[PDB]
């Protein structure tokens, strides 16, 4: 309610305020073995090739 | 290594003491103008006492050989010319010579210098414990242990050395040399025991020069480490903490103004008198506060420990996890307000991370910082309460005084000796204090269950002289200050009342423009209490708030031109 | 906030004391609600050339502190009237909260900060010449409780204890006449 | 989704923020907008450099003021980027060096749990104050291991501290 | 003060210590 | 006193120095009531000197309930520093006088001469110890003297010299 009241003061829509709550442990595995299973929403780091060459 | 290294230090340390221990044995066992140098060189040692020292010498000789191979970094002259290696080769190599040569078993070897090699083992052993980096209290005691060894090993070398040379003439025992040595180092000089031989004279000349340089520096460094542990150090132990009660006070800098108000308040109660009040504070012991802690009462009770509440080592000194309370207090009269409050938030988080089960009592200055320590059990914002008193002092005459006298716990024995009428009754009524007891349990409020709150309040004050304030229900956690006739009492309703003494203690009484109501839209801080405040229908402009310059709305320069009623 | 931080106790609240002392002489009818950082600066608040109760009240509070009293400054006259208040006076609140969990919540309900739906508030009924009909505090408890469902905490008392003509007029003019 | 950055002054370091973010190898439709929230007003040495890059803006105020943030549009913003402010770098204690950055992030942590944050610290000693709750489940458990790691002779003790592993904190 | 002050212990405690 | 200030731990109170010096001195006198031949047996009652000092420190600090007394704090603290010097000498005199009974029998005054000479680091050797126990006592007494006494004098001089600059009272 503190934000939504202040949004109307500034003159902004409070439609997508919630879009919400977080409780997730997180970490980074650098160069694992090939047998390691990949879970859902596991963001992998990628060294891309050159776009031009 | 940590574990594998330390055992080898203790192994060498024990072997080097064992050689010096075996030297004490042979002196006591083996006993017998011109100087007889025979008694200096030739020494009738026993074969078992010899053989054990040789086996120890071979082990300690090989340890120095092996250690060179490990830490060889170009220069061998760097390692050989050191003192630890030279003292090894003076002691151990002659014992190796006695294996090959059969007549040299009786020849003297100064094994007593292993005392300093044992000290070099202890310094090497002790400093393996500083891989954890931070250990401030353990650093002081273990450093003191080395300073004691230097004093003993200097005496041991002196005793053995002088006892050996005096064999030539005026034959002293081991104890007479210890008497002689500690007298000469102390600069007393009795001259009851003396040296009368060419070598022994020269040794005592050297021993005094070594003593008069080293020993005073050893004692003054010893006293420095000992006296620093009094101010800085102090550990609340496990044996004390597990058995006894225990409370902590986190604070930036203590004073008499702060401490005496706390200690008198805390120990005013009967059930709290057995507790122990530990302090945590980064600054040192003040001159004023030291007199208060020296008093017999607070000498046993209070334990001032230096160190801030943020570092986890200082929490292990106080041992908060065991204790039943952790008071945190904001530093008033500091150069910056916001920095002081930000510190108490970090202290609150430092305490809660280490010890979650402790009920966190906290004091903050500014109201915006309340939200960040709202997780804490009990919070007292200074700015919120301060300005609330002044607002009520406009409507009511002296609420500032009213609240101050209730919260300060005292009893009716103040200003009784004084001659004035008002002053006797003022100090008696100052002893009043808020309490809480259930209906059915309370001897005050027995026959008042069916009747209302209002009815009970009159008959309590009429009979006993104990007025009610409010009620807390079983289901509702909230306190309700003065219900009207609607709230009927129950069996288990917590009655809040004002009295000089608590019921359970007090057996002596029994025997003897329009406006619109609404919540203000813009709260300037997060954790604020919403209330109905007679708001304006229209939201006023910023110009009309100012008096000095009358804008295009109501052009009034001074406050008298508005025409304020009341 | 600028004058809060100071080395001595005197220079922390010097200017607030001196500026109130002018207001005390200029406007004696004007009631004041002064603040102090330390309660050590209580003795400088209201000042006169009378010194009747100045030494007498100082004797008792020093004897109270020797006996082991929490409230020594209590008997100091400015505090009892409600003219003075400090931050360190309700620092005791938090230390009392260890034994009494409720103590903070019940204090704010009196102050009118954490007001729940079923809650009260502090008011002030002045006993005028009409109210002298009731003489005792016990009988005052009856009328308030029976009629309008009110409960009293305590009471606040106030006991009594051109050339020729122009030149001579300014000379005889007293200090109170100058200030007016 | 928007990116938003907080700093004391718009220095030549914040140019080095925007260069690797705005790159030819990054996709055009992927291009995240940038808003540099600043305490002090930026100079023309910064403005002429940043000018050429696309859809990057600046705004006055602080993280402390909730009014300043809601104008910048932190509700649908992907990443807040709090940076060590140059005035508060110099301090006697480790706590007071980064006190205000910790407390202002702690309000943002409660207000906007969806909002990911990239906080900065001068010292890694102030890691324990970053994200704070009344849970204390892994707070003591993770502290036990890293203290035992430092005794064994480990380079990375702070590794196991949870805020660091997630990438929310960096020093 | 019946519970606190008036006891066999606290009579002696007031006499000796307090 | 144990019944009054018992707060969980009795090991906290028994292992203190004030209690140990009590049990060394007072308990043997209680044993002589029950046992009739032990009246002639020696009890080192002289260590009550330090128990009297512990009484004085406990007595003096009852006056700091008024908190502020700056001039009285300096003189009464100096009085304790004088007691430590006297009680260290008294324990030395009595101790050395007792052991020297075995051989070379000194009087009470000769031991006082002997003690104050040994603490001062003069070492005349006019009076000396020549017995196995007495030798070991003097070795201990010098170690206690050379650590304590210089710290006692320099703290005594600190409090004495501070009263010159800071102190000074215009009398009645």
């Amino acid at each position: 309610e503190l934000v939504k009241n202040r949004m109307k003061h500034l003159g902004l829509p409070t439609t997508g305020y919630d879009e919400d709550h977080q409780n997730t442990l997180s970490y980074v595995l650098i160069n694992p073995p090939p047998d390691t299973r990949l879970e859902l929403n596991d963001i992998v780091y990628l060294i891309r090739s050159d776009p031009l060459a | 290594n940590q574990r594998s290294s330390l055992r080898i230090r203790l192994f060498n340390f024990s072997l080097k003491l064992l050689t010096c221990l075996l030297y004490i044995v042979r002196v006591l066992l083996d006993n017998p103008t011109k100087i007889n140098w025979s008694h200096i060189f030739w020494v009738d040692r026993k074969l078992p006492l010899w053989a054990v020292q040789v086996s120890i010498a071979l082990i300690s000789f090989l340890e120095t050989m092996l250690l060179i191979y490990l830490s060889y970094k170009g220069n061998i002259w760097e390692q050989i010319f050191r003192i630890s290696f030279i003292l090894e080769m003076i002691n151990t190599v002659p014992f190796i010579i006695t294996i090959f040569w059969p007549p040299l078993r009786n020849l003297f070897i100064p094994v007593f210098l292993n005392c300093w090699l044992a000290k070099y083992a202890l310094e090497n052993m002790i400093n393996d414990l500083h891989r954890a980096i931070q250990r401030t209290q353990s650093a002081m005691f273990n450093q003191v242990l080395i300073l004691i060894c230097t004093l003993l090993c200097l005496v041991f070398t002196g005793t053995c050395g002088i006892q050996h040379l005096e064999r030539a003439g005026e034959k002293l025992s081991l104890f007479k040399s210890f008497y002689f040595c500690i007298v000469t180092f102390s600069t007393v000089g009795y001259g009851d025991v003396t040296p009368k031989i060419w070598p022994s004279q020269l040794l005592v000349v050297i021993m005094i020069c070594v003593a008069l340089v080293v020993l005073p520096l050893q004692f003054e460094e010893l006293v420095y480490l000992w006296m620093e542990r009094q101010k800085s150090g102090g550990n609340y132990s496990r044996h004390r903490a597990q058995t006894e009660k225990h409370v902590v006070l986190c604070v930036s800098s203590l004073k008499i103004d702060l401490l005496m108000d706390f200690l008198n308040e805390f120990y005013a109660h009967p059930r709290l008198q057995d507790y122990y009040v530990v302090i945590l504070c980064p600054t040192e012991m003040d001159i004023q506060v030291r007199r208060v802690l020296q008093i017999p009462l607070w000498s046993q009770r209070v334990i001032y420990l230096q160190g801030s509440a943020l570092k986890d080592q200082d929490l292990m000194r106080a041992k908060m996890d065991n204790g039943e309370a952790c008071f945190i207090l904001s530093s008033r009269n500091e150069v910056d307000r916001t920095a002081a409050d930000h510190q108490t938030i970090l202290r609150a988080w430092a305490v809660k991370d280490f010890a979650p089960n402790c009920p966190l009592y906290v004091q903050i200055l500014k109201p915006e910082n309340k939200f960040h320590v709202k997780f804490a059990d009990h919070v007292v914002c200074e700015e919120e309460c301060k300005y609330a008193m002044l607002a009520l002092n406009c409507v009511c005459p002296a609420t500032s005084t009213l609240i101050t006298l209730l919260v300060h716990t005292s009893r009716g024995q103040e200003g009784q000796e004084s001659p004035e009428q008002w002053q006797r009754m003022y100090g008696r009524c100052s002893g009043n204090e808020v309490y809480h007891i259930r209906m059915g349990d309370s001897k005050f409020f027995m026959e008042y269950e069916g009747k209302s709150f209002t009815y009970a309040a009159f008959h309590a004050h009429k009979k006993y002289g104990v007025c009610l304030i409010g009620i807390r229900r079983e289901e509702n956690k909230s306190i309700l200050l003065n219900p009207g006739p609607r709230h009927i009492m129950a069996a288990s309703d917590t009655c809040f009342y004002i009295n000089i003494t608590k019921e359970e203690n007090s057996a002596f009484i029994f025997k003897q423009v329009e406006y619109v109501k609404g919540y203000p839209p813009n709260s300037p801080y997060i954790g604020s209490s919403p209330t109905l405040c007679h708001l304006l229908p229209e939201k006023a402009p910023f110009c009309c708030l100012r008096l000095d310059k009358g804008c295009k709305h109501n052009s009034f320069e001074d406050a008298k031109a508005y025409g304020f009623k009341n | 906030e600028s004058t809060m931080s100071a080395e001595e106790d005197y220079m922390a609240d010097a200017k607030t004391i001196v500026n109130v002392q002018t207001m005390f002489r200029l406007f004696p009818s004007l009631s004041i609600i002064t603040e102090l950082t330390h309660p050590s600066n209580m003795r400088f608040m209201q000042f006169r050339a009378k010194d009747s109760y100045s030494l007498a009240l100082s004797k008792l509070e020093k004897k109270e502190r020797e006996n082991g009293s929490n409230l020594a400054f209590m008997f100091r006259l400015p505090f009892a009237a409600g003219r003075v208040f400090s931050i360190s006076m309700l620092d005791t609140l938090l230390y009392q909260s260890f034994v009494k969990d409720y103590m903070i919540t019940i204090t704010r309900l009196l102050l009118g900060l954490d007001t729940t739906p079923g809650s009260g508030y502090l008011c002030a009924m002045k006993i005028t010449e009409d109210d002298l009909w009731i003489r005792t505090y016990g009988r005052l408890f009856q009328k308030l409780c029976s009629s309008s469902a009110e409960i009293p905490i305590g009471i606040y008392r106030t006991e009594s204890h051109w050339i020729s003509q122009q030149r001579l007029s300014l000379y005889r003019r007293s200090e109170r006449q100058e200030l007016s | 989704k928007l990116i938003i950055v907080s700093a004391e002054t718009a220095g030549n370091g914040l140019y080095n923020f925007i260069v690797p973010l705005r790159a030819y190898y990054r996709s055009r439709k992927e291009l995240n907008p940038i808003v540099l929230l600043l305490d002090n007003k930026p100079e023309h040495h910064f403005l002429e450099a940043i000018c050429c890059f696309p859809m990057v803006y600046y705004m006055e105020g602080t993280i402390d003021n909730l009014d300043s943030l809601l104008q910048c549009g932190i509700i649908y913003a992907d990443n807040l980027v709090v940076v060590d402010k140059e005035s508060t770098m110099s301090a006697e204690e480790d706590y007071m060096a980064d006190a205000k950055t910790i407390v202002n992030v702690q309000t943002m942590f409660r207000l906007f749990p969806s909002l990911s944050i990239i906080t900065e610290l001068t010292h890694p000693s102030n890691m324990r104050f970053m994200q704070f709750r009344a849970k204390d489940s892994y707070s003591l458990a993770l502290s036990k291991l890293e203290k035992k790691e430092r005794e064994n002779g480990s380079n990375l003790a702070f590794m196991f501290r949870l805020p660091f592993a997630a990438g929310r904190v960096f020093s | 003060f019946y519970v606190n002050e008036n006891t066999f212990k606290e009579r002696l405690k007031l006499f000796f210590i307090k």
